[PDB]
């Protein structure tokens, strides 16, 4: 169990290492995305 | 006596490593599931 | 040429697809499992629950805290495998 | 029979260490099962 | 010729990049272990606190100043790990 354990905090570095680097511009893109999912949202309104 | 609780012993410490191993094989089988949809590589069609 | 590297990646791509849905499935099924498990399980604590009943019914304390040690011991369980139900919904939905 | 009986000394001598070593912090967890075991007593008390 | 110089730099950068990212992964596993090594910590406190409970229950107060011990070990070793994955967050946004 504590050799499976320590594999699981090597998982865990990976995701640290992972995770640090998701870091990028696309969430600006992301803002367009939600910017474009109120137009729905918008366009939803019209139809109510 | 000491025969009851051996049994207690040995069902619980089998099950609860049992159950450990397989959630632990599970977390890493997850872990790699993001990491491989971080790690597509269709985006080195960029140099073509 | 970029003709063949970009081919080549749409290639790629068609496998990385496949092996997700794999995980998924791989996901789905886990989940399915301790749902499985954790639904029979709540069930036995009512079981040795009634075993103490017949103990409510003449003497046998012993029995019916014995019975409670069960009672114990399996909703700890269920509650463990519901959080681990979590994760995995978490996770599934994250795949997904 | 003396012979026997040296033998007899040598398990209360592995007895002492036996359980001279017996002690351990496993023993506070005794007396959360005992008072666990109140629980039921008072859940008899219930059932009464 | 500075042709060949000015080239041989541009493929020398090529290098050092891929170092620096292998350190700042590095630095990421670093942070991610005490992160994952402290958070048990802060919780095995908690479990002997809950070991003296059980001393406050009945009698064994050497159980439960011994159960602080532990408490006090471990919440030394928190804030040391905290002062060190304090260091490692400030070392990873210098290298990035």
């Amino acid at each position: 169990f504590e050799r499976m354990e320590n594999k699981v905090l090597d998982m865990e570095a990976t995701s640290q290492a992972a995770g640090e680097l998701a870091g990028f511009g696309i969430e600006n893109q992301f803002a367009q995305l939600e910017a474009s999912s109120g137009v729905e949202d918008e366009l939803a309104a019209l139809k109510a | 006596r000491n025969l009851a609780a051996l049994e207690a012993k040995i069902s619980e410490a089998k099950t609860k490593k049992n159950m450990l191993q397989a959630r632990a094989k599970a977390a890493k089988a997850n872990a790699e599931l993001q990491q491989t949809l971080g790690g597509l590589g269709t985006s080195s069609a960029t140099s073509a | 040429d970029p003709e063949k590297v970009l081919e080549q990646a749409v290639i790629d791509m068609q496998e990385d697809l496949v092996q997700l849905r794999q995980a998924v499935a791989r996901t789905i099924a886990e989940e399915k499992r301790t749902e499985q498990r954790l639904n029979q399980d709540t069930q036995e604590a009512k079981k040795w629950e009634d075993r103490a009943k017949l103990a409510l019914t003449n003497g046998e304390e012993n029995l019916a805290r014995e019975a409670l040690a069960r009672k114990k011991s399996l909703t700890d369980t269920a509650a463990a495998y519901q959080t681990q139900l979590a994760q995995q919904r978490t996770m599934s939905e994250n795949l997904r």
